[PDB]
């Protein structure tokens, strides 16, 4: 079985059964099964939200929405943030309580009532290994999208189209030339 | 109720018995002393914790020991 | 026994409170709903906070049997 | 030096003198018949024959350290149960 | 619900909190505990 | 040249090399006697306390003399604090 | 019949007397004694109890911020901190009369309010807070933190989240995490506040949550840090012309080592406080990576303790067999913790008067005095608990066979040596320290002040000269510039430390005279005596010629009866009970010396202390009697002023203090028989016989009355002094 | 001083003093200076008497000085 560490010793709890098991548990956080079971749905769902988000930060920018993804929140949207966020609490609150209820029962994901949510099927081992792995890449990406906004103040695509343009403009230039980006 | 214990260091002097104010101790027969007697504490349910018996124990340290513990109407000696 | 007497609960102004009269508030909301809601009112901040808290109480209560008394 | 310094030894000499004479008497009445009745009714004669003996107390005290007689053996002093 | 901070207590808050905490609240606590303390087993 | 690289690199290299061939054997010997003899074994059993139990990735290095990742991050860490104490000291003081 | 109140103690639950109610509140947090107690359950309960205490602390802090913001003058005080008086809260007293409503309107308010002596204002200003919103936001934040800890107390008590005893006994890791994370990452994190918010705010520049990700803390940025040229962060320090909260005289440094104090604030510089937390944070994180965990590299604590045995065998088996003793005893650990916290609690008071760490802290004399006295007293109670729990360890959790020849078992071996030697030092300090006070008093009474003995504290004056004090003229170390130490620091904090230490308008190394010599030795007497009382009780906790079976009788037992002459107060609880009085006496002398040395400093009449302190009569008439003149006149037949509450408390303290005497002077017996007569009267009284008691009325327990009287005695000593310390310092 | 000194016998107990004396006797028996008569702490009743005596002596003496110096001076 593939291992993150060359010549690794997969911990007892990390069995090949799980999706992208590469034996990665330097601290054995999921040594307990129940926690590991929840952690795996909380890995999949953190990734589901990060894939969606990363797609936005790229897409929004690619089309050309005006405020940078980080400044997008501060905009003249036609709604007071108060009631807006209030509704946000109602829609997501239900959309989430239903999910938890179903997960509390069917130990899988879903939407509201349609659990084992498939409307197409595609719940194979391969597709679910892809999800866990595309998710992990997306979760790592969003953490990038955030620090390239802090240290360099450039959107994801614009950042690639500046390191490809000038092979320099790297973490060795941005951190050192922060004075330009930030203000005193 | 207080806990009264008679240790082997008893000489069967019967002084602790003739000292108890609520008949908690009595003298029973034994073989480890030349007086062939060893005080027993049959009714520690009437012990008030006065420790008069200890003040009457002549043996090194104390052969009779009263360990004041739980308190009841009798243990607190309440006539209320 | 829970009843739709909640209209007459905040009867201070019936459906609304300290804001116009009764059926007039409805017409106002239809006109501009986002700018004609309790959240966009004197008690808007507290209402938003309470609404949010209520939308968590279920999960808080429906956790690992997260309940108690004594 | 006249302040504190010199005065310091002066007290120490008399202090040790008083203490040494006291122990000399105590250790003489120990043994003697009823040692407890010579502490209440002090033997003024023998108490008056030991007062001057404490004049050279430092000389005698050291001679006792360098002879192991100033202190008692640890296996002859009663100690409270640990 | 005014000015900047929307949770600044009203001027009548002291004329309610101080009376409740020190007269009403304590009475409930003392009475409730009294019953528990004397509660039979 | 004499940029942070010169100071940081040298410190890291020296500590790693001195801890990979010089103190490495003493380091291993001290680890043994300390954890096996005078100190016993912890995490007896029961509970999800396996967290205190030793990992495994640390005990997986083909590197001869068993220079584990923790050892590389140990001597190297000591080295990255000498590279930055030498450069920093020359900065002011 | 059986009651339910004492669920933990069935004996108390079945108790027919009222003692069940009193003890039920006492034996409540002594789980080790609770019916059906397992070691793991005990640890889990304690762990959750810790969360509860952490919820109270944060909830308490949030309340202070809220009342300071809702009912305070922060912005006004911030504008003029040397004229405006910080307002703690408002006085809504439904009993206040109109003159009371008028007199208590101060510090700029529209109603009766209470000025604060906690010094939160000066602290919150120095750390970056400037408006009431900053306080409201902080209060909400801390309140949320309190809620989180409260849920955690529940979560860690519900199966599957309850830590095993093994986790509770995982020391190597706990210490590593606490030293690196709790102590280190919380100091570097603080440097991050200082460098990013506090320092900019002090230089007049709002760097709050709205613009922190865009505001460069240093003009150059992280470049100097990365390039290694760390010095760039120590260039252009704030000039002496700098004004806190203003760009006036503002510099650009973020981490420096100037030393001394900011000129206007008269408090340690922020940059020097930033670099401190950065330096200590680095040490803590590195220190955290020491003990072994689950990776390999590391030190097993047991090995270190066992490997430290003196080869000469002077310390017997040394520290061998001590790891289990500390790991398996929760009283030994608690004692060490209280001892460490207690001692550091005193360092905070001794280092915060000399070096004010907050802006305009020195200006506020009342705050300074009430903060020293607060910590010095809290420290004393903590120290009493240290020895207290140590004695409990000796009886409840000490295995004499496992600890055989270890440094802990060879202590009881020379228990008499330790106790007796502490007796000689106490007597020597007592007979002489007092004798040279009565001698001076006699000379003062006979009008022969020259004849009074005034020994000079030369040893302390030399330690002062060593630090750079020149008044004495000893030219030692820093005092001598041509020295090695003096020359070495001449390019760092030295230039400032001297300027500040050689200024007599502050409290850095204050000129000491022969008056300080006597009081300092008196403080030593209290330290040695209080220690002797606690040490004697700890060593004799489970052994004694009078009571050789004290361990069998537990820790808190009234007496062993009138046998063997008298066993009154023979329990190791009564070494604590008695040590408390000496602790209050000791701290009393220290907090009276602070106040007088400083009141004379602040009034400008330093000669007053330099002379009256020599004799005891001066301490009473020139200090207690003279200063009490205003406090006592808070309310007189002609009117009342804002010091009325302190005058009322001052008398209130005396009342509680005197009430404590009855429970200590009088004993259980006269009261018991008296209660018997009262029981008879009620049963015979008509119309009242109808109502009856569910619990039989009994007199307070022998040990109970000891603690009840002591609580009254302590409360008095605190309120009576707090009144003086605050109403005499504020009145002027 | 006398009034306050009385609160060491009115607030304490022989148990503590008796054992304390035991340690002192040890020091005396080491240097071989132990007194022939056995040093014993004051009886329970004695300590009650000593404290009340010093307590009354101290308080009355304080008032005696107060009254006399007040009325003789004015
Ligand atoms: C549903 C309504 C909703 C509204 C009206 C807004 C509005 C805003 N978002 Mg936000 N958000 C909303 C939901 C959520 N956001 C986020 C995650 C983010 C990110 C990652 C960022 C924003 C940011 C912003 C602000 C951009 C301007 C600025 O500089 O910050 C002024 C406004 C704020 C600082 C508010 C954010 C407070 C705090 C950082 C929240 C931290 C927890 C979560 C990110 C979400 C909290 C709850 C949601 C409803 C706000 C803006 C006013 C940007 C920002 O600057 O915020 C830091 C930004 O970078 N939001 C989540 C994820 C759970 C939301 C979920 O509902
Ligand atoms: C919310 C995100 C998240 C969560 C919940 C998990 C959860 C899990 N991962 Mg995982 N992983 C993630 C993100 C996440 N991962 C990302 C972004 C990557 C790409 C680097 C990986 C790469 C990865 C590998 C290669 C493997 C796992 C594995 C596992 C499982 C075993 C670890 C464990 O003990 O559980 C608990 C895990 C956590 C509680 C997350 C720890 C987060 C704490 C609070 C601090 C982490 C800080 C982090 C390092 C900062 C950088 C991001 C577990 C259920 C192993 C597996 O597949 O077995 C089934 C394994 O082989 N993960
Ligand atoms: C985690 C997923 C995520 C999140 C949190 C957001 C959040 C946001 N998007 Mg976005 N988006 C996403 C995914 C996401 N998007 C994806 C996958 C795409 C396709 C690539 C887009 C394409 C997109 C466009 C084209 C625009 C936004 C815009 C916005 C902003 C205002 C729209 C809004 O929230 O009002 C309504 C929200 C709901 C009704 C729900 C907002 C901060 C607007 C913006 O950037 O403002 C200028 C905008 O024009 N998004
Ligand atoms: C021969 C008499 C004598 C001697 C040699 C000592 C010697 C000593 N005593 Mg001691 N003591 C004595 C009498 C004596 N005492 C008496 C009568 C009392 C009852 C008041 C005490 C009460 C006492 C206490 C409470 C303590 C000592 C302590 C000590 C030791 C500390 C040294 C010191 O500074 O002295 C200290 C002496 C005193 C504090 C008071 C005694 C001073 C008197 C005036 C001296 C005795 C003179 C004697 C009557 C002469 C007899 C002559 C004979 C011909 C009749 C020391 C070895 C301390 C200790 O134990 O150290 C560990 C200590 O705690 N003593
Ligand atoms: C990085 C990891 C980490 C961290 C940060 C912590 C942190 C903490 N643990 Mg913990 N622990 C850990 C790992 C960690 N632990 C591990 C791995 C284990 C398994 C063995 C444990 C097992 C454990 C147990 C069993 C307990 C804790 C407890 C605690 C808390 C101690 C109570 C306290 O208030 O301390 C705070 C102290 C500081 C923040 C620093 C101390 C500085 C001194 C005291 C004063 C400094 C003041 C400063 C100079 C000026 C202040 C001015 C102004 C701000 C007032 C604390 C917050 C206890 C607890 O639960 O309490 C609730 C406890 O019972 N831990
Ligand atoms: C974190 C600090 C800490 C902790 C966890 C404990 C914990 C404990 N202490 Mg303790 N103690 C401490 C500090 C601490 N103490 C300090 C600083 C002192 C010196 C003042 C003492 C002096 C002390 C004594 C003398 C005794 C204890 C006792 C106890 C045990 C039962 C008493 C109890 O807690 O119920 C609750 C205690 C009270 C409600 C106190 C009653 C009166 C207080 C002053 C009123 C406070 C009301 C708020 C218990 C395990 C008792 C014991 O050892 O059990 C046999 C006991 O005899 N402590
Ligand atoms: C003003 C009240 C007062 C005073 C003055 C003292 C004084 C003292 N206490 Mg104490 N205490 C007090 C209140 C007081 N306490 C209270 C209220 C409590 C709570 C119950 C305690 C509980 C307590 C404990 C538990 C202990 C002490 C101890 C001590 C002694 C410490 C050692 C020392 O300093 O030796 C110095 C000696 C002196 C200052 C005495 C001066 C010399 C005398 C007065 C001159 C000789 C007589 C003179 C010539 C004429 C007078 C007699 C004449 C009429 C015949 C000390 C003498 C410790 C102890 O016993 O020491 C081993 C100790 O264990 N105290
Ligand atoms: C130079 C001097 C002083 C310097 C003091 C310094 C730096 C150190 C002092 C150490 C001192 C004072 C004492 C150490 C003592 C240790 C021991 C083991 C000595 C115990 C003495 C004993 C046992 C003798 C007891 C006596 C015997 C047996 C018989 C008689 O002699 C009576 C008695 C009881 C004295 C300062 C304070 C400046 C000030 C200026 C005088
Ligand atoms: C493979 C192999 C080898 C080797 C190689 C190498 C290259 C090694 C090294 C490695 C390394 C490379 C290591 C290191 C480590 C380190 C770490 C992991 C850490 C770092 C850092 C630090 C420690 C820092 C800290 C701090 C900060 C953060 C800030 C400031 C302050 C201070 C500096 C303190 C050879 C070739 C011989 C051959 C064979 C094969
Ligand atoms: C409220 C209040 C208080 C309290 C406090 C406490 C107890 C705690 C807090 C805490 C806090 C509130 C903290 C803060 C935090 C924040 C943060 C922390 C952020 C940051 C950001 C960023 C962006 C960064 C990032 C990073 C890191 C983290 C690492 C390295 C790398 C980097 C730099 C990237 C007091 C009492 C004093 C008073 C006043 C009020
Ligand atoms: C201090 C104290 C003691 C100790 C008191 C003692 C030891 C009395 C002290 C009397 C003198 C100082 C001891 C020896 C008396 C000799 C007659 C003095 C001869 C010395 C020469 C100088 C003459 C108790 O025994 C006691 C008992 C019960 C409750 C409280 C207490 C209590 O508080
Ligand atoms: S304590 Fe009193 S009643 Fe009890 S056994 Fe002893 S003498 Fe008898
Ligand atoms: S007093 Fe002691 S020795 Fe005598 S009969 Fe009683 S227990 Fe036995
Ligand atoms: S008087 Fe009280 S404390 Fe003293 S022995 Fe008698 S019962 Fe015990
Ligand atoms: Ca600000």
């Amino acid at each position: 079985r593939p291992t993150w560490l060359p010549n690794l010793n997969p911990p007892a709890h990390l069995k090949g059964e799980m999706a992208g098991d590469f034996g990665f548990d330097p601290l054995g956080l999921g040594a307990d099964p129940a926690r590991l079971k929840w952690f795996a749905e909380a890995e999949k769902t953190n990734g589901r939200w990060a894939m969606m988000a990363v797609v936005g930060i790229l897409g929004q920018e690619l089309l050309g929405v005006q405020p940078s993804w980080w400044n997008a929140g501060a905009k003249d949207y036609g709604v007071a943030m108060g009631p807006l966020t209030a509704m946000e609490f109602l829609i997501m609150g239900f959309l989430e309580t239903k999910r938890y209820q179903g997960f509390k029962e069917t130990g899988s994901s879903g939407l509201i009532n349609q659990f084992p949510f498939d409307p197409a099927g595609m719940y194979s081992k391969d597709m679910a290994v892809k999800e866990v792995k595309n998710g992990r890449l997306a979760m790592v990406a969003f953490v990038g999208f955030a620090v390239q906004a802090l240290a360099s103040r450039t959107g994801p695509i614009e950042g690639l189209t500046k390191h490809l343009s000038n092979p320099g403009y790297n973490i060795t230039y941005n951190l050192t030339h922060l004075q330009d980006v930030n203000t005193y | 109720s207080h806990i009264v214990k008679i240790y082997d260091t008893c000489i069967g002097c019967t002084q602790c018995v003739r000292a108890c104010p609520l008949d908690v101790l009595e003298m029973v027969p034994w073989n480890g002393c030349k007086a062939n007697q060893m005080a027993s504490a049959p009714r520690t349910e009437d012990c008030v914790g006065c420790k008069r018996c200890e003040t009457a124990c002549p043996t090194d340290f104390l052969s009779v020991r009263v360990y004041l513990g739980s308190e009841s109407t009798r243990s607190m000696g309440l006539s209320y | 026994g829970r009843l739709a007497m909640l209209a007459f609960i905040g009867f201070c102004s019936q459906a609304a409170v300290r804001g116009k009269g009764p059926i007039d508030c409805l017409k106002d909301h239809i006109a501009d709903p986002w700018n004609n809601n309790i959240y966009t009112s004197s008690v808007g901040k507290e209402t938003c906070v309470t609404v949010a808290l209520l939308c968590v109480w279920p999960i808080i209560i429906e956790a690992t049997k997260s309940l108690n008394k004594g | 030096a006249g302040e504190v310094f010199i005065p310091t030894f002066g007290f120490l000499y008399v202090a040790g003198w008083i203490g040494y004479v006291g122990r000399l008497y105590l250790n003489m009445v120990k043994g003697e018949a009823k040692p407890t009745e010579k502490e209440i009714i002090i033997d003024v004669p023998a108490a008056l024959r030991l007062t001057w003996q404490g004049a050279t107390w430092p000389v005698q005290v050291v001679a006792e350290l360098r002879a192991n007689t100033l202190t008692e053996k640890a296996e002859n002093i009663t100690i409270s149960p640990r | 619900a005014a000015g900047s901070y929307p949770f600044v207590p009203p001027s009548w808050a002291p004329s309610v909190f101080v009376p409740l905490t020190g007269l009403v609240l304590p009475a409930i606590a003392m009475a409730t505990l009294f019953v528990y303390i004397e509660k039979d087993n | 040249g004499l940029e942070p690289y010169l100071q940081v690199c040298a410190g890291t290299a020296t500590m790693l090399a001195v801890g990979r061939f010089a103190f490495l054997p003493l380091h291993r010997r001290d680890l043994e006697r300390s954890a096996a003899t005078a100190g016993p074994k912890t995490t007896g059993s029961t509970y999800f306390d396996s967290l205190q139990q030793e990992a495994s990735f640390i005990t997986s290095t083909n590197d001869p003399a068993g220079f584990t990742l923790i050892d590389t991050m140990a001597w190297g860490a000591l080295g990255h604090a000498l590279g930055f104490a030498f450069l920093a000291a020359s900065s002011l003081q | 019949a059986t009651k339910l109140f004492p669920k933990f103690s069935q004996g108390l639950a079945q108790d027919p007397t009222t003692r069940r109610i009193w003890f039920g509140l006492a034996v409540a947090h002594d789980f080790e004694s609770h019916d059906g107690m397992t070691e793991e359950n005990l640890y889990q309960k304690i762990f959750a109890s810790h969360f509860g205490q952490l919820a109270i602390i944060f909830l308490w802090t949030s309340g202070n911020l809220f009342h300071v913001a809702w009912q305070g003058n922060f912005e006004q005080w911030g504008a003029d901190p040397i004229h405006v008086r910080p307002i703690a809260h408002a006085i809504w007293d439904p009993h206040f009369g109109q003159p009371a409503v008028e007199a208590f309107t101060r510090g700029g308010a529209s109603g009766p309010v209470n000025i604060s002596t906690s010094g939160v204002y000066q602290w919150w200003y120095t750390i970056g807070m400037r408006t009431n919103q900053d306080l409201y936001v902080g209060s909400v934040f801390l309140a949320l933190v309190s809620a989180i800890f409260l849920f955690a107390s529940w979560l860690h008590l519900q199966p599957s989240f309850t830590p095993s005893l093994s986790w509770f006994k995982d020391a190597e890791s706990r210490l590593n995490h606490h030293l690196s994370g709790l102590f280190g990452v919380s100091s570097l994190a603080w440097t991050g506040h200082l460098v990013h918010v506090a320092i900019p705010e002090s230089r007049g520049k709002h760097v709050g949550w709205d613009n922190f990700l865009t505001q460069l803390p240093h003009p150059q940025g992280l470049t100097p840090f990365w390039t290694g040229n760390w010095a760039a962060y120590a260039q252009n320090p704030d000039s002496a012309s700098h004004v806190f909260g203003t760009s006036d005289g503002a510099g650009e440094a973020i981490l420096t080592f100037l030393g001394g104090f900011h000129p206007q604030t008269q408090s340690l510089w922020l940059t020097d406080m930033a670099h401190h937390h950065l330096a200590i944070a680095v040490i803590f994180i590195v220190a955290g990576h020491m003990y072994r965990t689950n990776f390999g590299i590391g030190h097993r604590m047991s090995a270190i303790l066992d490997a430290h045995v003196a080869p000469s065998g002077r310390l017997g088996a040394g520290h061998k067999g001590l790891f289990e003793t500390v790991n398996n005893s929760l009283h030994f650990q608690l004692g060490l913790a209280l001892a460490s916290v207690g001692t550091i609690c005193s360092l905070v008071a001794q280092h915060m008067y000399s070096l004010p760490p907050y802006a305009f802290l020195a200006n506020d004399f009342t705050t300074q005095a009430s903060l020293y006295t607060h910590h010095q007293y809290i420290a004393g109670f903590i120290m009493c608990g240290a020895f207290a729990h140590g004695a409990i360890f000796w009886i409840r959790d000490y295995d004499p066979e496992q600890n055989k020849g270890n440094v802990l078992a060879r202590m009881l071996d020379h228990k008499e040596a330790i106790i007796s030697h502490l007796s000689w030092v106490s007597l020597f300090l007592g007979f002489h320290t007092l004798g040279l006070y009565v001698h001076n008093d006699v000379m003062q009474a006979f009008g022969t002040p020259e004849k009074q003995i005034l020994i000079e504290p030369v040893f302390a004056q030399w330690i002062q000269a060593a630090h750079g004090k020149a008044f004495y003229g000893f030219d030692l170390l820093l005092s001598s510039s041509s020295s090695s130490a003096a020359s070495a620091s001449q390019t760092l904090w030295l230039p400032g430390w001297l300027d500040a230490i050689n200024n007599n308008q502050n409290s850095l190394f204050l000129t000491i005279g022969p008056g300080d010599f006597l009081v300092h030795h008196a403080i030593a007497l209290g330290l040695h005596t209080t220690t002797l009382i606690l040490v004697k009780g700890a060593l004799d906790a489970r052994g004694s010629k009078l009571m050789p079976d004290k361990k069998d009788f537990g820790y808190s037992f009234p007496c062993d009866g009138p046998g063997r002459g008298g066993t009154c107060d023979i329990s190791a609880y009564d070494a604590f009970y008695l040590a408390v009085f000496w602790m209050l006496n000791t701290i009393g002398w220290v907090t009276f010396y602070f106040h007088w040395k400083h009141l004379t400093l602040w009034q400008g009449n330093v000669s007053q202390f330099d002379e009256s302190s020599t004799y005891l009569m001066g301490w009473l008439r020139d200090y207690l009697w003279l200063n009490s003149s205003q406090l006592i006149n808070g309310y007189n037949p002609f009117g009342m002023n804002s010091l009325s509450v302190w005058a009322w408390i001052f008398l209130f303290g005396h009342l509680v203090y005197a009430t404590g005497f009855m429970f200590l002077i009088s004993w259980r017996g006269y009261w018991q028989e008296l209660i018997e007569t009262l029981v008879w009267a009620h049963e015979k009284t008509p119309l009242a016989n109808l109502v009856y008691w569910k619990d039989k009325p009994v007199a307070l327990s022998i040990v109970q009355a000891r603690l009840v009287g002591l609580t009254h005695f302590s409360v008095g000593y605190v309120f009576t002094y707090a009144a003086f310390l605050i109403a005499s310092t504020s009145g002027k | 001083f006398v009034w306050a000194f009385s609160l060491m016998f009115l607030f304490s107990g022989r148990g503590y003093w008796q054992e304390l004396i035991e340690s002192i006797i040890w020091a005396h028996s080491k240097l071989k200076v132990a007194p022939s008569i056995q040093p014993r702490a004051l009886s329970i009743t004695q300590g009650r008497a000593v404290g009340v005596a010093h307590y009354l002596l101290g308080g009355i003496a304080t008032t005696w000085s107060f009254f006399l110096a007040r009325i003789i001076a004015v």
